[PDB]
RNA sequence: CCGACUUACCAACCCGAUGCAAACUGCGAAUACCGGAGAAUGUUAUCACGGGAGACACACGGCGGGUGCUAACGUCCGUCGUGAAGAGGGAAACAACCCAGACCGCCAGCUAAGGUCCCAAAGUCAUGGUUAAGUGGGAAACGAUGUGGGAAGGCCCAGACAGCCAGGAUGUUGGCUUAGAAGCAGCCAUCAUUUAAAGAAAGCGUAAUAGCUCACUGGUCGAGUCGGCCUGCGCGGAAGA
RNA sequence: UCCUCCUAAAGAGUAACGGAGGAGCACGAAGGUUGGCUAAUCCUGGUCGGACAUCAGGAGGUUAGUGCAAUGGCAUAAGCC
RNA sequence: CGAUGUCGGCUCAUCACAUCCUGGGGCUGAAGUAGGUCCCAAGGGUAUGGCUGUUCGCCAUUUAAAGUGGUACGCGAGCUG
């Protein structure tokens, strides 16, 4: 579908950054639907459907919604990447679940470089409000 | 096999097939098959085309045949000489001129009507084309 | 609004009409009201790609002849017997 | 190799080719569909 | 008796729309035919009478038709041209096709049909495109990513189209025929999660699924791409002593 | 042998073992004149009477009729007394 | 038609391919032998007897195969009747 729908999904992603927080990377070059029922069943464990893995990191798609929100994520653009925003519980445990899940039979996970709360890099952090 | 139930005379002349047609625009259904060439259609070719299109559309929808064989073509017997009178009427033929529509159809999707009329064209001798109804 | 640009027929007749039709054009007539009928020439492709819309025979047409606007409406049309082409269009000034 | 006049595509794995001025039809998964003009 | 009803069916009159007819015209040409006037031209080319014949076996081509197979260098009617009764040039040869009507002679010139590489006299003429089949230099229905174009249309630098990678999703042994029909057999039903998506599968593969896939769905990728239309020319179909 | 239409190419005419039909009569009235009149069909109502005899209206307008086969005509009637 | 001699048979052949065998190949619902269909290919070969005047055809028995047609339904100034 044309501009209306691409731009629609993108702006919808932008609205999820307006009330978002911590985020992380994930790149399942060889993923399975079985893992769909792990991180997303985890989404169901958090609250509901709202969480969007929205794997669409085209430099003119997901990165296109970048100049209006979190421009530091522009360097995350290259290769297969799926951004993971949050909403309930600031700096929640959704981040560590990528690192632990990757070691939990999932081949790979974009080298778990993470995204933006301290504007940092690949850092395994249990240092989250618990 | 279409055939008139009665006629004033049994045998007619040959005439010609010059000029264009009158029933060019689709006026009954939605899609139609329109001749492009010039020739003759018998009472058997039209029946075969109707059967083919009926099988193609699985008897669904409605069809109209706007042509009718009314010219009593005649043939003399085999191994006979010349003269001695005129031959005996054998079959009936409808004269076809370019622009004349042969079949019309309604209540059928266009993608199926195209192949339903292609099947009829593959059995009809003259070349035809697929047309749709238009607003005036 | 469907806008068309037209010419004026200097010569009429079967020969002139056939020359126009072979030169990727076609004649047309505009009549109605109380003024004199006008014989115009129109491009063939530019009208074949416009009449395919159902709005062409229901809405108004803005014809430009000699650098002026004329409001007409489709009243009659003649189509080629076995080709998707046009031969003549009769417009009513309205 | 069936030789006829009308050659066309029967399955989705058929490729129409022209060799030495002759039209041929070859399918990658059905030998029966091999046709020639 | 009278009937009350609907009903896998046919259908009169009329109305609305679409056609056809040599023996149907509420319509109606172009041509042709009768008569009058007028300028010009034609060796009165017109008519009447008288003397003398010859002939009444026609053919072909064009147009208009009947009978034939809308076959015949076939046959039968109307008009015109030619041969008959007409020589010459051209179509390689050719009574009828095209140009053109031989009083005679000339080793004079100008043209029409038709041609200008050689046979064989004339442009290896100029500009502009097409053809790659010797098409030209025998043919159809039909079929094809053959090319030379015209006008549009879809999708597309938030990434199209190909490839190149991951997944194509819970039941469901499906509502079922149940032998088994599991996503792909006839009914169906076609939800519902998870979604980034995905028919409670479009096919091969099947006992049937699995399986291998298809839409798909993400990732990669870096400019077009896909199909219809209108056409110029070309290929197959195309087998004989 | 004779008559009507088409083929018969809008003057006449024009062929085939061409396509469709008729004639070898009749009437002293079925002729002439004068005077008068207009149907075929359908609908409604009415005793025997029925789809259709006869009788009243209405619609219709020559879709009837011509002594005969067809064609061309016929209301001023060529039709009907 | 001021004559082009005719069916069949014997001898004698020749050309063609829409090929009967041999040759090569594709598909096969081609496991193999044996098969079915189609394309190319005419270099060579392509039967003896009973019946009938018969070509044709029926039957017996072979053959790798017992081809299709043209040559004035080949060939009587070669034969036969
Ligand atoms: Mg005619
Ligand atoms: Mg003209
Ligand atoms: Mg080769
Ligand atoms: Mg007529
Ligand atoms: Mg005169
Ligand atoms: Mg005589
Ligand atoms: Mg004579
Ligand atoms: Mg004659
Ligand atoms: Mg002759
Ligand atoms: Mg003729
Ligand atoms: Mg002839
Ligand atoms: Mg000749
Ligand atoms: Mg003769
Ligand atoms: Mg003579
Ligand atoms: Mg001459
Ligand atoms: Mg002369
Ligand atoms: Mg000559
Ligand atoms: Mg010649
Ligand atoms: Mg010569
Ligand atoms: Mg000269
Ligand atoms: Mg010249
Ligand atoms: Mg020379
Ligand atoms: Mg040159
Ligand atoms: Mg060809
Ligand atoms: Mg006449
Ligand atoms: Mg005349
Ligand atoms: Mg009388
Ligand atoms: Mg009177
Ligand atoms: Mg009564
Ligand atoms: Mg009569
Ligand atoms: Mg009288
Ligand atoms: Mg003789
Ligand atoms: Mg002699
Ligand atoms: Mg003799
Ligand atoms: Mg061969
Ligand atoms: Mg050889
Ligand atoms: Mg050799
Ligand atoms: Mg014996
Ligand atoms: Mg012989
Ligand atoms: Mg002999
Ligand atoms: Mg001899
Ligand atoms: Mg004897
Ligand atoms: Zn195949």
């Amino acid at each position: 579908a044309l501009n209306l729908q691409d731009k629609q999904a993108i702006v919808a992603e932008v609205s999820e950054v307006a009330k978002g927080a911590l985020s992380a990377v994930v790149a399942d070059s060889r993923g399975v639907t079985v893992d769909k029922m792990t991180e997303l069943r985890k989404a169901g464990r958090e609250a509901g459907v709202y969480m969007r893995v929205v794997r669409n990191t085209l430099l003119r798609r997901a990165v296109e919604g970048t100049p209006f929100e979190c421009l530091k994520d522009a360097f995350v653009g290259p290769t297969l990447i799926a951004y993971s925003m949050e909403h309930p519980g600031a700096a929640a445990r959704l981040f560590k679940e990528f690192a632990k899940a990757n070691a939990k039979f999932e081949v790979k996970a974009a080298a778990f470089e993470g995204e933006l709360i301290p504007a940092s890099q690949i850092d395994r952090l249990a240092t989250l409000p618990t | 096999m279409l055939q008139p139930k009665r006629t004033k005379f049994r045998k007619m002349h040959k005439g010609r097939n010059r000029g264009l047609a009158q029933g060019t625009d689709v006026s009954f259904g939605s899609f139609g098959l329109k001749a492009v060439g010039r020739g003759r259609l018998t009472a058997r070719q039209i029946e075969a085309a109707r059967r083919a299109m009926t099988r193609a559309v699985k008897r669904q929808g409605k069809i109209w045949i706007r042509v009718f064989p009314d010219k009593p073509i005649t043939e003399k017997p085999l191994a006979v000489r010349m003269g001695k009178g005129k031959g005996n009427v054998e079959y009936w033929v409808a004269l076809i001129q370019p622009g004349k529509v042969l079949y019309e159809m309604d209540g059928v999707p266009e993608e199926l009507a195209r192949e339903a009329f292609k099947l009829a064209a593959a059995k009809l001798p003259i070349k035809t084309t697929f047309v749709t109804k238009t607003v005036m | 609004m469907f806008t068309i640009n037209a010419e004026v027929r200097k010569e009429q007749g079967k020969g002139a009409s056939r020359r126009l039709r072979a030169a990727n054009k076609f004649p047309a007539i505009i009549y109605g009201g109380k003024e004199a009928p006008l014989a115009i020439e129109l491009d063939h492709d530019k009208v074949m790609n416009m009449q395919a819309k159902a709005e062409f025979y229901s809405e108004v047409l803005t014809i430009v002849v000699d650098g002026k606007e004329i409001k007409v409406k489709a009243q009659d049309v003649q189509r080629h017997p076995y080709k998707p082409k046009l031969q003549h269009i009769d417009f009513v000034r309205a | 190799m069936k030789v006829r006049a009308s050659v066309k595509k029967l399955c989705r794995n058929c490729k129409i080719v022209k060799r030495d001025g002759v039209i041929r039809v070859i399918c990658s998964a059905e030998p029966k569909h091999k046709q020639r003009q």
